[PDB]
């Protein structure tokens, strides 16, 4: 049995749904919606309808604006042209504060002045598309637990970037624009404060990664293989619920000792996957406003191996 | 029964075992031959671990560790307290877990469920060895895999790491990180999703699946559907442990030293850059 | 010094973490919790002074106004049941199994088990409904990959568990569910989807036989099913892999 879970072996087609939108098609429609083949295999086929609303191009403007100034700044540190841009890439970046200084706009445009432009407009872009899932909630009739969501991960991106680095004074931290040295910088970021091993946030963060990891598998496991009466289509079996909704109920009942409903598990998500970048983020305004050294912490108190 | 739906479910049948003598539940649980054979590596596991801290080992659990062998002693069994507790602990750890597996395919037979969730379950537990017999084995002794403790364990990762200079500049490691990530992601959004759909604001029904489809495909310009996020939700933490035990595998026996420079075979390449043009 | 720590050493960063540890406590067990909606209260029975146990972190209703027509189902809903079901005792402990006393796959008992759903057909967000063969539909197409609709259909016997005729896909969101099924000599019967192997001149399943395919949950609605006959159907078969074969639920190997 089973192979309707992954492979699906079926297909079916025809017409094209679409809801109400309270407020305008008029960007929505938008491009034809050109079914994908093996792509209904593993999901749906249709690749559209997509919206083209307000806030949704301002993030495009300031995405856009910012991708660049990056590109553009990882000019200066390139002589130019193809073999170069495509023997590092990697490598790049858009270097923060130089002579140090603190949280001044600093040296001039130019030194990590940079830096400041394209990071600016990242605060533009990314707030743009919170307004998006946000009202574009408001249309379709459903709510923002999304958009919520989404604002702890703007949590994490505010402090560590913004918000984080200046409680302190200078901008010199936060995170430089790469793919190579954004990594150093983490690396050179606990390193400074001891071990970032002994950060009680950072730590729960971790606790909190692999319990959206235990419980996103297991989710979609316990639903797989109930998808036999359509363990699925979660939203019915909460209304009315099916021997789906209880066969699941039942497993890590007799197993682990506790057993919710088709729609706690939804709850311990979200929940999970929020508490995770949230604490980072106590555990991030809190490391060198409060703490140069996190080791002396645990050894300050009793905790260390 | 225990429960409302609890009753009609219980049936005598799973028993992959025998066919009973150890086919009851003792209150929620289910007792099995994998339940007293988990209660197995688990007493003994309780039973001994306690015991190489009853070593004048230390107070709080979280410094009292039981380190595995050590390194001239290189796949041989040591004595005790010398860390060879580990190679006792670490055989019923791995038959605690696995039975816990097995155990399931059972709970599954009379519901008769899907297979799923304890295949799931095995890909997590191969990372286990892969890090602690594998790894170790392909590598020399039992001694390139980590301690058991609650605040020591975490010196392995650093030391061993660090080892190679910047892990960061892994293969897979990197990869491994990309997959957490998304799926870490991923699952607050089906999860703030179905609540949403499910309850709305305060006043107003409960809206249609054909709205979460609608809803989500009307923002980046796809939505991938029920089934999706759950074949989805497989992928991602799976891949995870996945594409991750790949890389441990590959420093110690692949790799020498400098994690970086791997990636340096792509950037001193004859032709450097690798196609300019003219 | 260190304008951080507010005592001869209680660093504000302690009670940070005490703050967020209990309050999180806090979480679970409660809010986190409401995983009692379903399956809750729980079974109890009538004897002496007090009753020997019973829980009470219970919250409170919760109203479902539903999709379209009258939306009314507080999930915290006295529920229960008690409506047949067969299953007598084995031993004296709760926990000792229940056996079958019947026909378990023809009883509503076990591995093939259904609830007591609503009588109604699914859902559609535009009114509809959803679950619908390709007989009704008009403009849907099975393109190029597996149509039986006249392929063979079998089970561990082995053959003429009958012939097919179509399929009842997902109207409203694009993929096949059900499959049309005639015993030749019984008109209707659709089996699951997610159970039943589709290939090339064959159509092997496992739940069943075409020994059982005859005496299966039947539609008495032509064009249309309701939530209650999906899961009755649908526990059909899955409990074959235990019924079915009569020694299915048995050993495999020793150890
Ligand atoms: C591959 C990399 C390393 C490794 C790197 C790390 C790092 C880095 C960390 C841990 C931490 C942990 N490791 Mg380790 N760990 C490895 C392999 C293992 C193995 C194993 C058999 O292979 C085991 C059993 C463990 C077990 C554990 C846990 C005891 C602990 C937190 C688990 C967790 O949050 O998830 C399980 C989570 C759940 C089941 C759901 C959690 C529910 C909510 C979030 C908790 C609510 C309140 C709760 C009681 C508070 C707990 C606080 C504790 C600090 C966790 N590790 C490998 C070898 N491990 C963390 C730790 O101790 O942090 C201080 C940590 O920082
Ligand atoms: C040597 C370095 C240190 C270390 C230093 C750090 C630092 C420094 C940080 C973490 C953080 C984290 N650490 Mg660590 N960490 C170490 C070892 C570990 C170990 C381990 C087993 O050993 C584990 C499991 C973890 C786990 C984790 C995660 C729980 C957490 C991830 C935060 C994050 O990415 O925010 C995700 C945030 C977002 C996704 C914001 C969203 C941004 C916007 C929305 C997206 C716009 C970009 C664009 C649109 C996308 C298109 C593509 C673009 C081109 C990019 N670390 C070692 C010891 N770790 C972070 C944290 O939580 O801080 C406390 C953090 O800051
Ligand atoms: C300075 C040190 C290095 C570093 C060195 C290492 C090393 C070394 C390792 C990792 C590993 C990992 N790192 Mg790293 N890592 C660093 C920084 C990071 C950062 C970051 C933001 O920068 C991130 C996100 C990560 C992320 C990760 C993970 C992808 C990976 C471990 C996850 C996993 O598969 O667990 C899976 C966990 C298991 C499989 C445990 C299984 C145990 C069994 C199955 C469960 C037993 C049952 C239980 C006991 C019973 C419970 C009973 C209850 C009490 C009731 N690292 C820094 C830069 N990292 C590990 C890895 O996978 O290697 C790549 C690893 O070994
Ligand atoms: C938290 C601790 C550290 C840190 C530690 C690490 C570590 C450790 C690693 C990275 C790596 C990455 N980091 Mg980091 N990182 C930090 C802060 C950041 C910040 C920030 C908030 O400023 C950003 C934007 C990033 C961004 C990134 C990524 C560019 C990169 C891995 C990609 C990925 O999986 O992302 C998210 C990706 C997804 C969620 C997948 C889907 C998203 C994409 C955009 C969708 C593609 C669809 C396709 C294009 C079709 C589109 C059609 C239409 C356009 C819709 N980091 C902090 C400072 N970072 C990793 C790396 O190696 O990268 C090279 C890595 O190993
Ligand atoms: C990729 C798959 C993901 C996954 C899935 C998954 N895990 C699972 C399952 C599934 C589908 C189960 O069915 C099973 C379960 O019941 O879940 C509810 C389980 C489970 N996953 C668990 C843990 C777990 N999963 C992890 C990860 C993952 N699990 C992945 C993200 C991790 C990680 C990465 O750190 C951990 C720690 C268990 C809580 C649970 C079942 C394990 C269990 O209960 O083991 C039984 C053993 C005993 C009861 C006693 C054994 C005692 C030992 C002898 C002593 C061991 C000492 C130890 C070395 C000490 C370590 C130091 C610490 C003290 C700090
Ligand atoms: C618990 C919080 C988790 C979370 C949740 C979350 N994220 C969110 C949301 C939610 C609920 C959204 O609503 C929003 C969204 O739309 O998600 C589907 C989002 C989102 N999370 C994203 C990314 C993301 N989330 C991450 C993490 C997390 N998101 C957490 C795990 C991470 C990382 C680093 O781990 C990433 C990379 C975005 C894809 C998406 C929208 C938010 C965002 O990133 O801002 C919008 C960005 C732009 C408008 C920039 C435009 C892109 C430029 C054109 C790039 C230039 C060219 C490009 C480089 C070439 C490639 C082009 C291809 C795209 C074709
Ligand atoms: C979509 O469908 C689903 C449901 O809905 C139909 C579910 O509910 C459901 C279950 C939901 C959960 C919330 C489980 C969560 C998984 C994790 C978060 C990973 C951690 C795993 C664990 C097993 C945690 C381990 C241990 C504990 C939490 C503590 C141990 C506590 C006990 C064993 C309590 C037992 C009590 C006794 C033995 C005393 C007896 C008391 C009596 C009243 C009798 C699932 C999976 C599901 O998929
Ligand atoms: C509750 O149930 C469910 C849903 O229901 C409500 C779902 O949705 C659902 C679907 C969710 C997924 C499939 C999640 C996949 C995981 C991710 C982490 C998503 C990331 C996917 C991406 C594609 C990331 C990239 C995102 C961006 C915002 C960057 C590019 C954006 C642009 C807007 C580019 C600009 C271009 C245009 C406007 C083209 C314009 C053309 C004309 C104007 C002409 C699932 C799984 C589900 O379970
Ligand atoms: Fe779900």
């Amino acid at each position: 049995a089973e192979y309707q879970n992954i492979f699906s072996q079926v297909q079916v087609r025809g017409p094209a749904d679409l809801g109400m939108t309270e407020d305008v098609n008029l960007a929505n429609r938008s491009g034809v919606g050109p079914f994908s083949t093996l792509l209904g295999w593993f999901g749906n086929a249709q690749l559209g309808p997509i919206y083209l609303g307000s806030l949704g191009v301002l993030s495009l403007f300031s995405g856009l604006m910012w991708f660049f100034t990056i590109g553009i700044w990882f000019w200066y540190q390139a002589g130019w042209n193809p073999a170069v841009f495509l023997r590092d890439l990697f490598f790049f970046s858009l270097e923060p504060p130089a002579p140090e200084y603190g949280l001044s706009f600093a040296a001039p445009l130019k030194e990590g002045g940079l830096w400041l432009i394209a990071s600016f407009f990242m605060f533009v872009a990314v707030w743009s598309w919170w307004g998006r899932t946000y009202l574009r909630a408001q249309a379709l009739g459903m709510g923002k637990h999304t958009a919520w969501a989404f604002l702890s991960a703007i949590w994490l991106w505010m402090v560590l970037g913004f918000i984080r680095p200046i409680l302190m004074g200078s901008w010199s931290e936060a995170v430089p624009y790469g793919i190579f040295s954004h990594l150093d910088w983490t690396n050179n970021f606990s390193l400074v404060h001891g071990n970032l091993f002994y950060n009680p946030f950072h730590g729960l963060s971790i606790a909190f990664l692999y319990g959206s990891a235990l419980l996103f598998a297991m989710h979609g496991a316990t639903i797989l293989a109930v998808s036999r009466f359509g363990g699925e289509r979660e939203l019915e079996q909460i209304a009315d619920r099916g021997t789906a909704a209880e066969r699941a109920a039942l497993f890590w009942r007799w197993t682990m000792g506790f057993n919710a409903t088709m729609e706690g598990i939804h709850r311990w998500a979200i929940w999970m996957a929020v508490l995770v970048t949230l604490t980072g983020g106590i555990g991030i305004l809190l490391s060198g406003t409060v703490v140069d050294n996190w080791y002396v912490w645990g050894q300050n108190h009793g905790m260390a191996p | 029964a225990l429960l409302s739906f609890e009753r009609k479910y219980r049936v005598p049948g799973g028993t992959l075992v025998g066919g009973n003598l150890f086919d009851f539940w003792v209150g929620p649980f289910y007792v099995g031959f994998f339940g007293v054979a988990t209660f197995f590596f688990a007493a003994l596991g309780i039973i001994l671990i306690a015991w190489s801290a009853v070593l004048q080992g230390t107070w709080n659990p979280q410094l009292i560790s039981v380190y595995p062998p050590a390194l001239e002693y290189g796949l041989g069994g040591a004595p005790l307290a010398k860390g060879g507790l580990w190679q006792i602990i670490t055989i019923c750890a791995t038959g605690a877990f696995v039975s816990w597996a097995l155990r399931e395919v059972e709970i599954c037979r009379k519901l008769g469920i899907g297979y799923h969730i304890p295949f799931a379950f095995a890909f997590a537990i191969l990372a286990y060895l892969t890090l602690v017999l594998f790894r170790p084995v392909m590598m020399g002794a039992w001694g390139y895999a980590f301690p058991y403790g609650i605040w020591t364990h975490l010196d392995w990762v650093s030391n061993t790491g660090y080892t190679y200079g910047n892990f960061h500049y892994n293969p897979a490691h990197m990869i491994a990180i990309s997959f957490f990530f998304t799926n870490a992601l991923a699952l607050a959004l089906h999860g703030a999703l179905v609540l949403s759909a499910a309850n709305p604001e305060k006043g107003k029904e409960m809206r249609t699946p054909d709205h979460e489809d609608t809803f989500f495909r009307d923002l980046v310009g796809y939505s991938i559907g029920t089934l999706g996020i759950h074949r989805l939700g497989l992928l991602l933490s799976l891949s995870a442990v996945f594409f991750s035990a790949l890389c441990m595998i590959i420093t110690g026996t692949i790799w020498f030293d400098q994690w970086v420079d791997w990636w340096q075979w792509w950037v001193k390449l004859p032709w450097w850059a690798n196609i300019p043009g003219g | 010094m260190v304008g951080v720590t507010a005592f001869g050493n209680f660093d504000l960063a302690s009670l940070a973490i005490y703050s967020f540890w209990i309050f999180l406590a806090g979480l679970i067990y409660y809010l986190q919790t409401e995983n009692m909606r379903e399956g809750y209260p729980l079974e109890n029975e009538d004897g002496t002074p007090a009753a020997n146990q019973g829980p009470f972190p219970l919250p409170k209703p919760k109203t479902f106004i539903l999709p379209h027509g009258r939306g009314t189902l507080t999930v915290p809903g006295p529920e229960s049941e008690d409506r047949p079901i067969a299953l007598a005792r084995t031993a004296v402990s709760e926990g000792f199994p229940h056996a079958p006393t019947g026909d378990p796959m023809k009883d509503g008992v076990g591995p093939a088990s259904w609830v007591a759903r609503r009588d109604l057909p699914e859902l559609d967000g535009h009114g509809h409904n959803k679950i619908k063969p390709m007989k009704a539909a008009a403009g849907f197409h099975v393109s190029a990959g597996k149509n039986p609709i006249g392929l063979p259909v079998r089970g561990c016997d082995l053959e003429i568990a009958g012939k097919v005729v179509d399929i009842w896909v997902d109207i409203p969101e694009q993929m096949a569910r059900f499959l049309e099924v005639e015993l030749k000599d019984g008109s209707t019967r659709l089996l699951p989807m997610q159970m039943v192997k589709v290939q090339s001149n064959r159509v092997h399943v496992n739940a069943l036989s075409s020994d059982l395919f005859a005496g299966i949950p039947t539609i008495k609605s032509p064009t249309e099913v309701t939530l209650l006959e999906e899961d009755k159907i649908c526990g059909y078969v899955a409990g074959g892999l235990m019924y079915a074969a009569p020694k299915r639920k048995s050993v495999v190997a020793a150890m």
